[PDB]
């Protein structure tokens, strides 16, 4: 079914560091999902609260 | 105390932390049981039929509020009273609710945000999210201001939003939800013309004070709901009552018996310990324009600089460096030789490997040794990477003290996570002052569990956190324990200088149990466990004392030209005699350096008249 | 441009200067053509048939007001808006009108204060002053403060020969004269419980701002009648806008664009040059004892001492210094060449003779050497003679700085008049800062005509004056003229040591 | 008949300096009469403005 997300547009590829990228269409913005144990708007900071 | 427990607020613009079930957890443990969330209120990625009855208490949000991609039908975010909007999502809006529906078209249903009254800054954006009902008829000019009212972009359209109409007891059919309760409590367009701020009822007789923000319970600065600028023991003042009042009948500054210190939107009797106390009575975190700080008997002030004073750089995320989020090889040409970083230090594994997303070159791993000059760090120190050669933290060799004013994630001032370094090597590190320390996720790093961090901290209440690094039972196997000299007070590493207090004698930094004295070849002497070098002009002793002073005047045993009490390699060869005359001293019957008859004003270099040609 | 001319206001409580014509003729100079009185208001002994035209323009008296022992038809003290009450009379009163009748019982029949709104401090006492009426029924709670209502007493009484009533239209006949124009404007009791300060009209849609002290002209922080506390450019503020604003998010302090240096109940863009600015902009006269006055970058400052602060001597007239008016023989010991006299130097021909009514022994002249090298005096110097053997100002020798904080009579700093001293001296005084220097009453004193005071004080806008001294042709062929080898710079004395 | 001015009570003998002292009956407080060229509460200062 039609979802929000199309694959990362390669305009902002390798956008985040510790996570997988995905581009949503409901605003034309990239918003990636981090790996486990990370935070941040670019999945850059390490989760220290564990 | 009586105050309200605070969260720290998320800062994930649009980001899924793991999966729909892991993300829901990073919400819960972050936003459970708190009332004054201090950074933001992202409620994002909740999925259908996930309980959210813990948002019934957030009574302030000192930052924007993002509700985006939420599929639960009901978000109980009711008791929220004011969104101070210190920082805007999308750099304009301060309450965004956008695209809250899945593929099946069953997205957000109702936002019973009843008691939301005032937004101190910023517009409000809304976007496609059907099943959202009743909010399409709220009155905005009451909630928001008037100038910022030209940026909002609300856009309501729903299909299954068959939600019933709101009860007729409330104006213009304006309502958050359904029932008599959910209907827009008006307090800023029903005011009487003579009123300037908040009110209640068109009666010009029961307005609110000038500083209340939501509402009031009587016109008074003591009966507001939420204060607009400052507050001191239930009083929404506009500026903390200063310390010294002016007396125009005598022109001399009096003393205010109610002088309080303005510390970040509250008036306090005394600033905290690690905070500067300036002259205006306002607690600061970093006060340098031309001047610098210095100790004043337990309370740090920052007096004036005498022209040329030492350098200071700006931290990460402050002033210049804000579009950058680490220290990469385009914002390192600033930390050239500054000895104190006003701010905070990030080292993420983006600088070394570089990245093209923000136009950063791949920083050479050697440029990092510039930071050898850093001594005091105001904020926190976060490290999660290091060049793939170094074995101990080298560039931070002589870090004196970590002030820890602003702490990463709210508790961690020092944080070294996911590193490959045999052992720390931070050897100076006097007095980590506030905030906790986390050193984990390290592959091969073991010594650090030996130090006594209970003494290293500053303000008590701290707590260390050291797990998930190379086991002690594996470093003792390879014998990676510290030098036998170091006292039972810790050892940052295996090199015999990494101790913190040597066994018996110390060479300033390097440890030696028995330095050289009455037996021993190098000429030096001990002084309160410090091996200091006496003047080398003396002769190597074997029986009695060498000396007790740095100068040679105590070199008793000497095999050179003995300058009376002193002893030098040759008797003085250019010292001035009387009345600014150059005089070469000669040797007496004991080879001593002594003067002669004042007759021969050009010195006395001979026995009698054989050195003054007659 | 919107400023108002200012009077200084006398302080001679009940004494009369000379005769009833001279007294009045001095009372014609002081108070002629001015709105605000920066001092006190004494009007006493203006006898009958004398005119009081000028006395209507007075708009505010920043002290107390005394109307006693005068017998005249009326006192057209009409537009007096407010009486601050900074000082007081009898330590409790701010307006007192006592005993306005002579033998003829003609007295004062009408005190027309139509629009006196508020007395900011202290009680008010109308002692027995017959032949006065139409001021015997005003409601006083409207003008006096709340607590000071207990500290007052009215002794109004009159034989009441005529004294008609006024128009019954104005509230409870509480008028100060004839008609409604001369009737009270009571704007503190007829207000709504929704207003806390003054108001105008019973309605709560127009009640005055919480800072205006008399009335209002469209409720706002500006447009008051008289500012109660401070004033910054036609706005009755409560504290001048500071220069540094504590940004409660970044914990720093920001430069405020509207910086206002507080300066004695008015906010000004920059303190006067001879004033020492503290850290947060506010003019002050003498920095606190913890600090020492250091000058840097033009205008002066004051920072903490290096331990043992130098001794400062506060002049007579401030602090505990009111049980004595000049430096009598019970205070000289409290001076040890401070070099930094702060404010006054009150040395009058009254110490040397002593007086018993004030419980003082006669001063001996030998102990006037403590002031041998007083380097700087901030405010002003008041001398009128010496012990008549010393033939020059021998104590004040190394004095150099006269800055002018508390100028005498608001117009004078170096006051040396009425002595018999051949050459005054002052071999080292080179730093007059403000005020005026006056040497006009010495029978035998003929060197002060030579100095070019233009270089004595900067801050152009001052003018000295020298009269009634030995004519230049008198002491020319006498032995007292500027020295021969001396330089064309003036002769503070006859010799080369003072050629400067 | 009401001699509003009576002579200085001699309890304040030479109360003021530069002018005759004289007392009052209705208020019981003296009002010195300063000479010409003198001002002040007890005739202290020389009139410097004049």
């Amino acid at each position: 079914v039609v979802s929000h997300f199309n694959d990362c547009p390669d305009s902002h590829t390798q956008f985040c560091f510790h996570g997988t990228c995905r581009f949503l269409v409901q605003e034309d913005k990239p918003a990636c999902v981090c790996h486990s144990g990370y935070v941040g708007a670019r999945c850059e900071h390490a989760d220290l609260l564990a | 105390l009586e105050e309200k427990k605070v969260c720290q607020g998320t800062s994930n613009k649009l980001t899924q932390l793991g999966t729909f079930e892991d993300h829901f957890l990073s919400l819960q443990r972050m936003f459970n049981n708190c009332e004054v969330v201090l950074g933001n209120l992202e409620i994002t990625y909740v999925q259908r039929n996930y309980d959210l009855s813990f948002l019934k208490t957030i009574q302030e949000v000192a930052g924007y509020v993002l509700i985006a991609l939420n599929t639960v039908e009901r978000i109980p975010l009711e008791n929220l009273q004011i969104i101070r909007g210190n920082m805007y999502y999308e750099n304009s809006y301060a309450l965004a609710v956008l695209s809250n529906y899945d593929a099946n078209k069953t997205g957000l249903k109702e936002l019973p945000m009843r008691n939301l009254q005032e937004i101190l800054h910023g517009a409000v954006r809304f976007s496609n999210n059907p099943a959202l009902c009743n909010v399409e008829s709220i009155q905005w000019r009451d909630i928001v201001s008037s100038d910022f009212l030209s940026n909002m972009s609300m856009d309501f359209q729903n299909h299954l939003g068959s939600c019933q109409k709101c009860d007729p007891s409330c104006p213009n059919g304006s309502c958050w939800g359904a029932g008599e309760e959910n209907c827009q409590k008006l307090t800023k367009i029903i005011c009487a013309q003579q009123c300037s701020g908040r009110c209640r009822g068109k009666s010009p007789s029961d307005c609110c004070h000038n500083q209340c923000a939501a509402g009031c319970t009587g016109p008074r600065e003591s009966d507001c709901l939420v204060c607009r600028k400052f507050r001191n023991e239930a009083t929404c003042k506009d500026t903390c009552p200063p310390l010294m009042l002016y007396n125009p009948t005598t022109y001399q500054m009096d003393v205010n018996p109610e002088g309080k210190y303005s510390f970040g939107a509250t008036c306090v009797k005394k600033c905290p310990r690690n905070y500067v106390v300036t002259d205006h009575g306002s607690c600061v975190r970093a006060c340098g324009a031309d001047s610098y700080e210095m100790e004043e008997d337990g309370v740090r002030k920052c007096k004036k600089c005498e022209g040329p004073c030492r350098k200071v750089c700006n931290g990460i995320g402050i002033g210049e460096f804000k579009d950058s989020l680490s220290i990469n090889a385009t914002n390192i040409k600033h930390f050239k030789n500054c000895t104190s970083i006003s701010g905070d230090l990030h080292i993420l594994p983006v600088a070394f490997r570089g990245d093209s997303f923000t136009h950063t070159p791949p920083l050479d791993p050697q440029e990092l040794d510039i930071l050898k000059t850093v001594k005091e760090i105001t904020g926190f120190l976060l490290i999660q990477a290091w060049p793939e050669n170094r074995t101990d933290l080298h560039a931070f060799e002589n870090l004196e003290i970590i002030r820890g004013r602003t702490k990463q994630h709210g508790q961690f001032s020092l944080a070294v996570v996911s590193l490959n370094i045999t052992s720390l090597g931070l050897r100076s590190l006097k007095e980590i002052s506030d905030g906790d320390v986390i050193i984990s996720g390290n592959k091969n790093l073991c010594y650090a569990n030996t130090i006594n961090w209970k003494k290293l901290f500053g303000t008590s209440g701290q707590k260390t956190k050291i797990i998930s690094n190379r086991g002690e039972n594996s470093c003792k196997a390879t014998g990676q324990v510290c030098h036998a000299l170091c006292s039972p007070e810790g050892c940052w590493g295996p090199e015999p200088r990494d101790c913190v207090s040597c066994r018996n004698v110390s060479r300033g930094r390097e440890c030696v149990d028995k330095c050289n004295l009455l037996e021993g070849e190098p000429r030096e002497f001990v002084e309160n466990s410090e091996c200091i070098q006496c003047h080398p002009e003396c002769l190597p002793q074997a029986m009695n004392i060498t000396c007790t002073g740095r100068g040679p005047d105590n070199c008793i045993q000497c095999a050179h030209y003995i300058d009376g009490p002193h002893c030098v390699k040759t008797c003085p060869a250019g010292v001035m005699g009387e009345n600014n005359t150059l005089v070469w001293k000669y040797a007496d019957a004991g080879h001593v350096c002594h003067l002669c008859h004042p007759n021969c004003t050009y010195g006395c270099t001979g026995p009698g008249l054989e050195g003054c040609p007659t």
